[PDB]
């Protein structure tokens, strides 16, 4: 669990 | 003189200047052409770096601000409203740039699909730090945006295109996070990376590259979101 | 408001954690204006703030500047990069101009401690040598003199008051050397000052405590390294 | 293999 992408 | 600015813009990037490559590239766009596939790569490099940053800084401050109780002044609200402010203005150019000269009647999909991706992602920014009333109507010019380029996607485009995929991508992570419609964000993800797939047996090398990339996102924001 | 003393050092600690250095330097030059003598901490914050920001001009202009001597060699092709590579050296001259500012104005007190004497005048010159590394003029030499002077005096205070571990000493005597080798062009007098440094801060190793060691080795391990680019070991 | 100096 960690930063989402974009 | 334009030839000079995007000769400019490239030099900023090659020096990690892109505070300076945003502002060459924003002064290229104001001299009104097309601006080509490279060159609007160039536009959104150079911006996407400059509120990266921001954002980046933003976030790491109100996180501060908000474990408050282990202290919290008025420094940390002044300089993250400091930081704030100096974001906004940023994404404030950005679509003004957008709405001044680079979203147009009709361009190719790509380009035209590019630009509202665009300026869906600036308002999203702006959505990311706004806190009052505002919110709504920023994170309603943002889906707008992102629908408005949806459509010309799902039109014009196949399920495998790059610019499709990175918008959609975009626009879930505009549902998840922004929104709050995890349920709607989930679909869309999931609906793109499927339609993607099955379509990945007819692209080329540089196509399957580029399109794998993104699906390999929209493949970790499931994961991220879905709890698997 | 609040742009009170303890204010824009709590915001230039903010700006730090939020690698905003730009506003740092800001705030710590704000911090400095306001009279007070930095503390320890305090100091270092200033030097970070200002390394950083000049750090990331330098590195622009060096990449801007390769660029340039591939443009102007003997049979290479067809003025922005040289336009550019202006505007990046200006900006970047001055942000020194500013450090320079703040040191004689305020900072460089003969009045001060010894640790913090050394520190301020390894500052000086370190950007009278950043102003030299970009300085092409007549004005190179009065720089590269500036520099010299700026570190003499700063190695001076530092080899009677501090002992050959201290990391002042050793950080002083580290870009003192990278000053000989790179801006004077004297590498046989920089590959000496590295070997004796290492040397002697080595031979008294033995003496210092958790939190020293760390710090000292640390540079120690910059010197070598810089040895064994220069000799080659 | 750039020269060391200040941290």
């Amino acid at each position: 669990s960690l930063r989402r992408n974009s | 003189e334009r030839a000079s600015l995007i000769q400019k813009a490239k030099l900023a990037e090659q020096a990690e200047r892109y505070e300076d490559m945003a502002a060459f590239m924003k002064g290229a766009v104001e001299k009104g052409e097309e601006l080509s596939c490279e060159e609007r790569n160039l536009l959104s490099v150079a911006y996407k770096n400059v509120v990266g940053g921001q954002r980046a800084a933003w976030r790491v401050l109100s996180s501060i601000e908000q474990k408050s109780n282990a202290a919290a002044g008025p420094e940390v609200r002044e300089y993250r409203e400091k930081v704030e402010t100096e974001l906004q203005g940023v994404c404030d150019t950005v679509l003004g740039l957008l709405d001044s000269h680079l979203i147009k009647e009709a361009g190719d999909a790509e380009s035209r699909v590019f630009y509202l991706k665009m300026k869906g992602d600036y308002y999203r920014y702006l959505a990311e730090v706004a806190t009052g009333d505002d919110k709504k109507r920023i994170i309603d010019s943002a889906r707008s945006a992102y629908q408005e380029a949806m459509d010309i996607s799902k039109k014009e485009m196949p399920p495998t295109n790059p610019i499709r995929l990175g918008l959609a991508l975009n626009f879930s992570v505009f549902h998840y996070e922004i929104a709050n419609s995890p349920e709607e964000a989930i679909s869309l993800a999931k609906t793109t990376f499927d339609e993607a797939m099955a379509d990945l047996h007819t692209l080329s090398e540089d196509s399957y590259k580029d399109s794998t990339l993104i699906m390999q996102l929209l493949r970790d924001n499931l994961t991220l979101w879905t709890g698997s």
